[PDB]
């Protein structure tokens, strides 16, 4: 799969390490891991793994 | 004038998932929502959200905006005021659970033109049964029932059968090979252990009427081809057959 | 949020009568609100669009009034195809809420239900089972009761009910229950009866039967 | 000139007015004012109504 840097940590797009509900929890930490992946080509799958779609009440 | 139609009544596996799909036509406006609902299979009728085709945009009930997405065939054509409009929707079911069995229906919604604001529901459609147990198909057991060390005489008479262990609910039951419809009742539907259902079928009858016909009775079971045509005697310690 | 009320769950009226359908929300909804039927299996059906004002192929029968938390439908000579579940419903809250329906049903005057009991059949207990089902049967209003008797005790916890609608000729209504057993408690226990209740009787009609006679 | 405004839930409303010279290109060779119930279909383009 694609992979991205959080600081220290490479991870997969598809499950990164602070999964699941990254914005529910800790905005300022997706902030710090997002900053430096402005220049991905998994951008978009890690903002729908941190906050959009991702995040929820329900049980799925 | 407007109606919308939407297609197939289903039974699914837990966490399993479903898109029930809806087209709308008919209608002199081109700028409605379609609003998702449902009926609870005991009492209760329930909010989901809707999308507005045209711009592709949806919104959700809170209670479901975790499980469900809606969506939409996008746009329209024209400013003309007169010629035809379509449209179509779904809601996808993702990850199926018991209570997710229901009547779903789409509705016509004037939200985004009685100025933008929320509204009644104005023309509704077929309403699509979906049913979720971990149970599969089979066919009914089908069991007579009959007279016991009593009386067997005065006021109402009648000796009954019963229908079980078959899933999916469409048997087709009935009487007489296809006569006398008259003093014919049921108790349509139960559901047993795990979701397999169960229904009792009945004639009523004169005192003097029970030991005095063929009583026969059909039960047929379409998601199964199962047929069964036969008799109701006696069969405590009377052992009869005619 | 807003609560929806409907003030009877069910009521019953002659065709001919008039109906009077009353609904109460929690803190005032102020216009914004529907009310629908639905015949039964059918699609839902709008009566009124707003508090006032009436949908599109109504017959005149039908009228809508209310204010703040306070709202009515009235039907006006309730003919025998208007028998059907009622729903009001608001639309002033993004939550869009629907009342709890209110059945309306065709008037009668009171009769007492027939009884019947009757065993399992070979194949059953072949098949190493054994279900007891009865009837209370023809009868108005729509209101019996029953329970299970094995061995003259009462024990209960195994068993389903169901119950047919109001025969559309008639009015009357009928009423079933199973009582259910593995083959081996069917052959401990002797005898077998369904209790009988009703609003028009003052006692039971018992009938009973005994294990394999 | 083009403004857009609102109004609060205080019944207090708002506005901004920018300077902005509106004037659509023509299409074809007509002048026209609105769209008419008679004539022919020309290639152009638009910001297309889907919100994806």
């Amino acid at each position: 799969p694609v992979m991205c840097l959080l600081a220290n940590t490479t991870f997969p797009c598809s499950q990164p390490p602070c999964t699941p509900c990254c914005y529910e929890k800790e905005p300022e930490e997706t902030l710090r891991m997002l900053e430096d992946n402005v220049m991905r080509p998994g951008y978009y799958q890690l903002l729908q793994a941190s906050l959009t779609c991702s995040p929820h009440r329900q049980r799925r | 004038q407007v109606q919308l139609v939407q297609s197939g009544a289903e039974v699914k596996k837990p966490g399993s998932a479903v898109k029930v799909s809806c087209k709308a036509s008919g209608g002199t406006l081109r700028k409605y929502a379609i609003s998702w609902l449902r009926q609870a299979p005991g009492q209760g009728l329930e909010w989901m959200g809707g999308i507005i085709p045209i711009f592709g945009t949806a919104n959700y009930a809170q209670k479901f905006q975790g499980r469900v997405t809606i969506t939409a065939d996008e746009s329209t054509t024209t400013p003309y005021t007169t010629t035809p409009y379509t449209s179509t929707a779904y809601i996808e079911l993702t990850s199926l659970r018991s209570e997710d069995t229901a009547v779903y229906y789409c509705a016509r919604d004037l939200g985004p033109l009685t100025g933008y604001s929320y509204s009644y529901f104005d023309y509704w459609g077929q309403g699509t049964l979906v049913t979720v147990s971990s149970a599969s198909t089979k066919g009914p057991s089908v069991f007579p029932l009959a007279p016991s060390s009593k009386s067997t005489s005065g006021g109402t008479a009648a000796l009954g059968c019963l229908v079980k262990d078959y899933f999916p609910e469409p048997v087709t039951v009935s009487w007489n090979s296809g006569a006398l419809t008259s003093g014919v009742h049921t108790f349509p539907a139960v559901l047993q252990s795990s979701g397999l259902y169960s229904l009792s079928s009945v004639v009523t009858v004169p005192s003097s009427s029970l030991g005095t016909q063929t009583y026969i009775c059909n039960v047929n079971h379409k998601p199964s081809n199962t047929k069964v045509d036969k008799k109701v005697e006696p069969k405590s310690c009377d052992k009869t057959h005619t | 949020e807003i609560v929806m009320t409907q003030s009877p769950a069910t009521l019953s009226l002659s065709p001919g009568e008039r109906a009077t359908l009353s609904c109460r929300a929690s803190q005032s909804v102020s216009s914004y609100l529907a009310w629908y039927q639905q015949k039964p299996g059918q699609a839902p059906r709008l009566l009124i669009y707003d508090a006032s004002n009436r949908a599109t192929g109504i017959p005149d029968r039908f009228s809508g009034s209310g204010s703040g938390t306070d709202f009515t439908l009235t039907i006006s000579r309730l003919e025998p195809e208007d028998f059907a579940v009622y729903y009001c419903q608001q639309y002033a809250n993004s939550r869009r809420t629907f009342g709890q329906g209110t059945k309306v049903e065709i008037k009668r005057t009171v009769a007492a239900p027939s009884v019947f009991i009757f065993p399992p059949s070979d194949e059953q207990l072949k098949s190493g089972t054994a279900s007891v089902v009865c009837l209370l049967n023809n009868f108005y209003p729509r209101e019996a009761k029953v329970q299970w008797k094995v061995d003259n005790a009462l024990q209960s916890g195994n068993s389903q009910e169901s119950v047919t609608e109001q025969d559309s000729k008639d009015s009357t209504y009928s009423l079933s229950s199973t009582l259910t057993l593995s083959k081996a408690d069917y052959e401990k226990h002797k005898v077998y009866a369904c209790e009988v209740t009703h609003q028009g009787l003052s006692s039971p009609v018992t009938k009973s039967f005994n294990r394999g006679e | 000139t083009l403004t857009v405004g609102f109004t609060d839930g205080r019944k207090i409303s708002h506005s901004c007015t920018h300077p902005f010279h509106h004037d659509p290109p023509v299409i074809g060779r007509e002048k026209f004012h609105s769209r008419p119930q008679h004539g022919r279909e020309l290639p152009c383009s638009t910001y297309a109504q889907s919100t994806a």
